[PDB]
């Protein structure tokens, strides 16, 4: 009844800042993964730089690095965040409605729960070409 | 069950239907909401480095003391020190009496005064936080000025002011 | 928020899009492919890029079934684009009792 | 030990070994953290095989 | 401008230069640990051979 | 000091004549032609007046009924243009010095001259044992057959 | 719990004259046990013992010995032990754990460094042992030169074709 | 038009142009060399290759890349009309002064 | 189970939503359901003629 | 100025500790040689006294010192260059001067070029950032350090010291496997 | 358990000197309990509106009417300490405002500019 519950009342209703924290990963470490499968150079006791493993380096995502490289072998263990990294990073009750309507069914690609929208030639373009094939 | 496929696939509005979140009060007992909403953080990164127009700057920069919103406030400083002119108007007293931005502490206002007007001998500061000043227009607007800082400073030998009649 | 977004897992093609997502990697539900680097590429430059016969190469696709999983009907081609359970049906039916004898093995 | 069903153990002897079945089944295709972890343990030990024998 | 920008663009480097190797301090933190033990294992590995 | 009291005070108010409006107030034209220390110290003159201007403020508003209203009020808004306008002037200058630094720090970072522990890093070369070869192909062909073609046959 | 009175002659009749050792005041309260005092005596002794740095140091390589082994054509790929799983967890239940069944119950397993290793049955053994003998193979025919008469052939048909 | 295309092989050895010019390949099947040589790439630092140097990195482009994407605002929305649309009672009340009226 | 149950569990009647369906459905029930649009029943398949 | 040559005795394991001279260029680097004679030269009079220590409760021997003297060549390279000076730690983690942090000269930084073989310069993690840590560097062509560190000197006598230096092994930690210490430094004049 | 001391929940005196909400600089080493996540939302809320109730029978941080705004306090410079007070710890988080110093223009400039 007093002025701090009225207050409360809609304080409490605003809403707060969201991120979409993917699960980390204790168990299997990509940057200490980095290491793996390397050769080691004795005459400095340090990893022999691979052109090979670098190219058959998979690049696991990361909220932290952009990047990490870990050799495919292993892969298989990251599977679940190579789903969230490419998923819409926000619950899909917010763009839904692609879902929902006709237009964005066609416009958006809905792959691994991505909602980002395909290419789409501008109005200009389209007459462009239609103009150019003369139909 | 219902008869579901009668109506129209929309959404009804909840009972009972939320306030917004604008605080309508304007009393004594204001508080300030500790949520944090991301329109907060899309404005201070635009105005810290025009998002999502300009490059963001490198995050040793941002951390550093060379970031513009800190080089700002260190080398341009941006606080305004009020002063009760109906204290030291006519009055002869030994504590003038200063209007202050929260932010600023009881060191801070000895340091602004010394290095600004010169006042170095300040005994001791009594510091008293207040709301800002409610009044209501002509129409019944509810405004409400900025919120406020009290210092009542001491002072080594009495200061006064002169006014002719 | 993600700082880097993974490519499409199968996107070797110079023109032809990827595969669907659920063909090659884990995750099923659409059946058709996209590849955002593809679809910004002039279509003159693709086509630049590509040759006649590297064109039919890329173009050859073998239906009914799929290429990355043999034995398989390719998911583009369902009626919904999960895979079929015919072949990867559950080993023991809803009515059916458990009547399996002591099998051998070599 | 890890628990199974019917199919995955006759799916295993088709394999003609654990850790045969566990390195066929990919990451998404065996849905078990414990697969998980018996793989990461596995591919492990395999790289410890070859180390020993070189 | 010359004097001026000269200076902000040298403070400026600075700060950015510092954060930097910071960083690299605390990755290197964490990662030297990893060639030791690397390094170890293959001194282990020649004595064992 | 008494001299620093009255700088909170306007001295026609004191002597009770009215406070003649100050004209024109900075303008970015002008603060950008100004350098860095004169920016501080007409940003600290600007203060000053700021202060006094907001102290007479405070007085005719607590004796609104007796003295009325606040006479001259367009130098609150001169001032406030002119602090705008200053943080205007040194927001452009401390971007584009923010832009020539990070400019300068990527040209530094393709080098790679940092290094942790301190110390200079290893020469380019000794790390890099791979060699490219340039084929000029008169028709397209593929990366398999070119592979297939040129692998090493001791490999 | 071995009385005071007794256990400060046979520590001072024993420890000194046979291993020499000097436990501090905290040390002694805690050696009231028999099992105690053996276990502190076995831990120093181990402390004592040559270390693996100190071994090498006086048995280092020889150059000989590294340029065989460098000259070898096969070699290691270290690492691996940097992807076994690390579990956070608390130390008493992983005392537990592994003093029960349940270190390999549910997709867990210790891991010991091993030398030697049984190869009857070890298909992972096998399919390296067939990998080595096809290098091998390809071996002799590269020092045979028949691989560069197989790739010239290769490269001669192919500008033909 | 066929242009002449451009094939560049990466020799995991110091011996790439050596072996390349000992290969007799004179023409491939439906293609012809225009030329060998070798491709001059500027001396690439062991920065690049460093793992402590590659992780930093990629930490600061992480940072840069959220820093420019998250939060994730809409550019517009129809929404903001909407809740942006006030009455001419409302502004009144909400932004009149005394000053309109003494002016 | 609400499915078990029939419960009419949808997002525009009372804000919920089974767990066990999928979020996007590419084609809708009455979409998979028409198969003389997905058949060969008369409709012309290759709308080239060359 | 005066002081325009700096020696140090340094020994390997347990040998006999080899003489090097080093030769500076007060002139184009004044702050960095000041800060190397001023290292090389560690010079303490204050001399150890028990009432006043214990009266100011200040260890200044615990306090780390700005002497050579002690130090150690952390990091070195078979054929590239070697480092060292680091004196609150033997490992090169992290540089301490004199100056009391790390002291910065962006003109002594670009004057700075690296054109001849066996020469000293100051090792730092970033150009401004500089410290006690000083490299020797043989190798003849050091143009990717050239606009780096800051070469405040070149060895004059102390080649084949430095060459043996190089020529000890590395220890699988990552360090020499002999410790090169530094048994004293001195200046000349 | 928590990022924030211990003397900021219990004073590090017997009186709960310490007991409130700091809010600390972005670039202040120290660390604060003034947290907005929607976890700490309710104590700090809870701070606010009733304060903290002490077990000497006096309450700290709030024991008026009027709420303090902790999105406003000043900075955290340092922590307590029973022999001296408050020791200050992070001193460049006190800002000192150092005027330019005298010159000949800077004298004749004047906050307002004429009007041609």
């Amino acid at each position: 009844q007093g002025m701090f519950s009225h207050q409360l009342k809609r304080l409490l209703q605003k809403k707060s800042i969201h991120r979409y924290n993917w699960d980390p990963l204790p168990m299997y470490d990509p940057r200490k993964l980095v290491h793996a499968s390397r050769h080691m150079d004795v005459e400095t006791w340090r990893e022999v730089p691979d052109p090979h493993w670098d190219e058959r380096s998979y690049l696991v995502p990361d909220q932290m690095f952009y990047n990490i490289p870990v050799p495919p072998e292993y892969k298989d263990a990251y599977w679940w965040r190579e789903l969230q990294a490419r998923r819409v990073q926000c619950p899909v009750e917010w763009v839904s409605h692609r879902m929902y309507n006709k237009g964005d069914r066609q416009r958006y690609d809905f792959q691994d729960l991505a909602f980002r929208k395909k290419f789409e030639f501008s109005y200009e373009e389209v007459v462009k070409n239609a103009k150019d094939m003369r139909s | 069950g219902w008869r579901t496929w009668e109506y129209q696939h929309t959404r009804p509005d909840p009972r009972p239907f939320p306030d917004p979140p604008v605080n309508d009060y304007f009393g004594r007992s204001r508080i300030w909401n500790p949520i944090a909403c991301k329109l907060g953080y899309v404005r201070k990164k635009a105005d810290e480095w025009g998002w999502p127009n300009k490059p963001p700057p490198p995050t040793g920069l941002r951390y550093s003391q060379e970031f513009f919103p800190f080089f700002f406030e260190r080398y341009f400083p941006d606080a305004e020190v009020r002063l009760l002119l109906d204290s030291v108007l006519n009055n002869e007293t030994k504590r003038p009496v200063f209007q202050i931005p929260c932010s600023m502490s009881k060191v801070e206002l000895v340091n602004y005064l010394k290095n600004i007007y010169g006042i170095d001998n300040v005994v001791r500061v009594e510091v008293r936080n207040r709301r800002g000043r409610r009044y209501k227009n002509e129409v019944g607007e509810i405004k409400m000025m900025d919120d406020y800082k009290v210092a009542v400073v001491e002072l080594d030998t009495p200061v006064s002011v002169e006014l002719k009649q | 928020v993600a700082p880097w977004v993974p490519p499409p897992r199968h996107d070797i093609k110079v023109t032809m899009p990827p595969p669907p997502g659920g063909e090659v990697g884990g995750r099923f539900g659409v059946s058709q492919g996209y590849s955002d680097r593809l679809a910004r590429t002039p279509y003159w430059k693709r086509m630049a890029l590509s040759t006649y016969k590297l064109r039919m190469m890329e173009n050859a696709t073998r239906y009914p079934m799929s290429e990355h999983r043999p034995g398989e009907y390719d998911i583009r081609y369902l009626p919904t684009p999960y895979p079929c359970t015919i072949r990867n049906r559950p080993l023991l039916e809803v009515g059916e009792p458990r009547q399996i004898p002591s099998i051998r093995i070599p | 030990q890890v628990p199974m069903v019917e199919a995955a153990m006759f799916e295993v002897e088709k394999d003609g070994g654990f850790d045969n079945f566990i390195l066929k089944r990919s990451g998404p295709e065996l849905r078990s953290t414990y697969g998980e972890r018996i793989r990461r343990h596995i591919l492990v030990r395999q790289k410890e095989i070859q180390k020993n024998f070189v | 401008r010359e004097a001026e920008q000269a200076v902000l663009v040298d403070k400026r480097l600075e700060a950015m230069e510092e954060h930097f190797v910071q960083s690299l301090k605390q990755s290197y933190e964490f990662h030297e640990p990893l060639r030791r033990k690397n390094a170890e294992d293959m001194r282990q590995f020649q004595t064992d051979v | 000091s008494a001299a620093a009291f009255y700088e909170f005070v306007d001295n026609n108010f004191l002597n009770n004549k009215r406070p003649p409006v100050p004209g024109g107030s900075w303008t970015v034209e002008v603060l950008r032609n100004k350098s860095l220390a004169d920016l501080q110290h007409i940003w600290f003159l600007l203060l000053k007046e700021r202060n006094m201007l907001k102290s007479m403020k405070e007085h005719y508003l607590r004796h609104q009924e007796e003295l009325g209203a606040m006479p001259a009020p367009s130098r609150l808004k001169m001032i406030d243009e002119s602090m705008r306008n200053i943080k205007r002037v040194v927001k452009e200058r401390d971007e584009e010095a923010t832009a020539r630094a990070v400019e300068i720090f990527k040209e530094r970072l393709k080098r790679g001259i940092y290094r942790y522990p301190p110390g200079p890093p290893p020469p380019p070369g000794a790390h890099d044992k791979t060699s490219v070869v340039k084929v000029e192909l008169s028709c397209y062909v593929e990366e398999e057959r070119l592979r297939e073609l040129f692998g090493r046959y001791d490999v | 719990l071995e009385e005071e009175t007794i256990r400060e002659r046979v520590i001072y009749q024993v420890v000194e004259g046979v291993f020499r050792l000097s436990p501090t005041s905290a040390d002694r309260r805690e050696l009231r046990s028999v099992a105690n005092i053996i276990d502190y005596v076995l831990t120093h002794v181990r402390a004592a013992r040559p270390t693996d740095r100190e071994r090498r140091q006086e048995r280092p390589i020889t150059s000989a010995a590294l340029a065989v082994m460098q000259k070898c054509p096969i070699q290691p790929q270290l690492g691996f032990v940097h992807a076994l799983p690390h579990d956070t967890r608390d130390a008493l239940l992983q005392e537990w754990e592994r003093m029960h069944h349940l270190d390999w119950q549910f997709g867990k397993a210790v891991y010991t460094p091993r030398s030697k290793e049984n190869v009857r049955g070890n298909l992972t053994w096998l399919r390296e042992d067939r990998h080595y003998d096809q290098r091998m193979k390809f071996m002799q025919e590269v020092e045979s030169g028949e691989a560069r008469a197989k790739h010239m052939k290769l490269i001669a048909e192919a500008a033909g074709n | 038009i066929e242009g002449p295309w451009e094939a560049y092989i990466t020799y995991d050895r110091e011996d790439g142009l050596s072996y390349a010019q000992s290969l007799g390949i004179t023409t491939i099947g439906v293609a012809t060399v225009l030329g060998l040589t070798e491709h001059v790439r500027e001396p690439q630092p062991y920065a690049v290759v460093d793992p402590v140097y590659c992780e930093a990195l990629r930490r600061e482009r992480a940072r840069e890349e959220t820093l420019m994407k998250w939060p994730h605002v809409p550019e517009w929305k129809y929404e903001y009309s909407t809740y942006t649309r006030k009455h001419l009672a409302d502004i009144v009340q909400y932004n009149y002064t005394n000053v309109v009226d003494y002016v | 189970t609400p499915m078990m149950l029939n419960i009419q569990n949808m997002m525009w009647w009372n804000g919920k939503r089974n767990l066990y369906r999928a979020t996007y459905r590419e084609k809708t029930w009455y979409e998979i359901s028409r198969t003389g649009a997905f058949t060969k029943g008369r409709r012309p398949v290759m709308r080239q003629k060359y | 100025r005066i002081s325009e040559r700096a020696f140090m005795d340094i020994a390997i394991g347990t040998k006999a500790p080899r003489r090097i001279v080093f030769k500076l260029f007060p002139r184009k680097c004044p702050s960095a040689v000041k800060n190397f004679i001023e290292l090389c030269s560690g010079n303490v009079s204050t001399d150890t006294y028990e009432s006043g220590n214990r009266d100011k409760l200040i260890s200044e021997s615990a306090l780390p010192q700005l002497t050579y003297k002690n130090s150690t060549f952390h990091r070195v390279e078979k054929g590239y260059l070697i480092q060292g000076g680091d004196i609150v730690t033997g490992r090169g983690t992290e540089q301490l001067s004199i100056y009391g942090g790390t002291f910065s000269a962006p003109e002594e930084v670009r004057a700075s070029v690296f054109d001849k073989p066996g020469l000293v310069g100051t090792a730092s993690s970033s150009p401004n950032a500089h410290g006690s840590q000083f490299f020797i560097l043989t190798a003849k062509e050091a143009n990717h350090l050239n606009g780096t560190c800051i070469c405040f000197g070149q060895v004059a006598d102390g080649l084949d010291v430095v060459q043996e230096i190089e020529q000890v092994p590395i220890d699988p930690s990552g360090f020499p496997s002999l410790k090169v210490s530094i048994v004293d430094c001195g200046v000349l004049e | 358990k928590n990022s924030w001391p211990e003397w900021m929940d219990n004073g590090a005196d017997g009186t709960g000197y310490g007991i409130g909400l700091h809010r600390t600089h972005p670039l202040s080493r120290l660390r604060g309990n003034l947290k907005r996540s929607p976890s700490h939302v309710p104590r700090v809320l809870g701070m606010m509106i009733q304060g903290v109730w002490h077990k000497s029978g006096v309450k700290l941080y709030f024991r008026g009417g009027k709420p303090p705004n902790p999105s406003v306090h000043p900075y955290l410079t340092g922590e307590p300490c029973p022999l001296y007070g408050w020791k200050v710890t992070d001193e460049s988080v006190i800002r000192q405002f150092n005027m330019p110093s005298i010159d000949g223009t800077n004298f004749r400039y004047k906050p307002y500019v004429a009007l041609q």
